[PDB]
């Protein structure tokens, strides 16, 4: 739904990034690592500004159980990713296991992921994909947030504020 | 002639949309806005130059 | 296929029920079958139609 | 398919509402019941009228 994402982000006037699941006291069992290479900066390699590619750490990837209460009187914009490895073997590599999910839901919705591994053409360096997933959390409404595997977790989620006349060009 | 030339709305009521059809709302919003400026616009307009044409 | 999760509470619940439907057309038929998870329906109905309808609030 | 389903419904005029599957000799093996709290009628726990929540019996 990006195409709708873009349009949503057109009425947007301003966000609040948010620290939602910022630190390692988020995360006391998870950490973000994983591949890094094809998203270097200045010739380092990186993971994205907004979002944290969690992996198992010590060898495991716990049950992942994570929500957000909205108490802001704005609508919250949260994004999320679900990998999907070019191979079972980087899968397992991630401590992510073979029936992996993410369960994603709020008062208003719910959706359900899996991955779906194979391999593709090369892009990038890269024989994987990841998906990016997305809603607008209304004010007072609750994330309930889970996974098995293959998540990558929101970070400087936002606030929007809403207006209008805004929009995207090229 | 005037009253003939306009065509009885059988036409939709409305419609709703989803929260992920938002550019499909959009969509249908811009095409009603759209029409709506373009009958109001033909709708005065015709009005105001048949108005300065029957007084003529 | 049912997708169990916790949900934040509406109307006291904690789950959910998806709805769905569809128009049968004269002579078709249904073949509905199910391992759990099912509100049959009741009171469905044929529809007669024509033109000018439709919904208002 | 809601917003699609309140545009089949705009236009139509009239409908029957049948039994399709209405009682027990429909369902021998199924029962109605289930969460009913939420969906009370009057102050007394319930189900929707035009659809069966079956669980097993
Ligand atoms: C991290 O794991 C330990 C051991 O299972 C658990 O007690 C602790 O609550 C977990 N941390 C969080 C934030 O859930
Ligand atoms: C940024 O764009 C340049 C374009 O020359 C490309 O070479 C580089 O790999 C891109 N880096 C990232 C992280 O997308
Ligand atoms: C109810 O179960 C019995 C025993 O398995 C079976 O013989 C009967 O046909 C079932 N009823 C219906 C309507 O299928
Ligand atoms: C019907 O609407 C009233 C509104 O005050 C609400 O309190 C009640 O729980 C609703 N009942 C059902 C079955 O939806």
């Amino acid at each position: 739904d990006y195409e709708e994402l873009r349009e949503q982000l057109s009425s947007v006037s301003s966000f609040e990034r948010f620290e939602i699941f910022p630190k390692e006291s988020s995360w006391p069992n998870h950490t973000v690592t994983g591949v890094s290479a094809s998203c270097s900066h200045n010739g380092k390699s990186s993971f994205y500004r907004n979002l944290l590619w969690l992996t198992g750490k010590n060898g495991l990837y716990p049950n992942l159980s994570k929500s957000y209460v909205n108490n802001k009187e704005k609508e919250v914009l949260v994004l999320w990713g679900v990998h999907h490895p070019p191979n079972i073997g980087n899968q397992r590599a991630l401590y992510h296991t073979e029936n992996a999910y993410v369960s994603v839901v709020s008062s208003h919705y719910s959706r359900r992921f899996t991955p779906e591994i194979a391999k593709r053409p090369k892009v990038r360096d890269q024989e994987g994909r990841i998906n990016y997933y997305w809603t607008l959390l209304e004010p007072g409404d609750t994330i309930i947030f889970e996974a098995n595997g293959n998540l990558i977790a929101p970070w400087y989620a936002f606030a929007l504020s809403r207006g209008f006349g805004s929009g995207i060009i090229t | 002639s005037v009253i003939e030339k306009m065509n009885t709305q059988f036409t939709a009521v409305g419609k709703e949309f989803n929260k992920l059809e938002r550019r499909m709302e959009n969509l249908n919003k811009k095409v009603d806005d759209g029409f709506l400026d373009i009958w109001t616009y033909n709708a005065e307009l015709l009005v105001l130059l048949e108005n300065e044409r029957t007084l003529d």
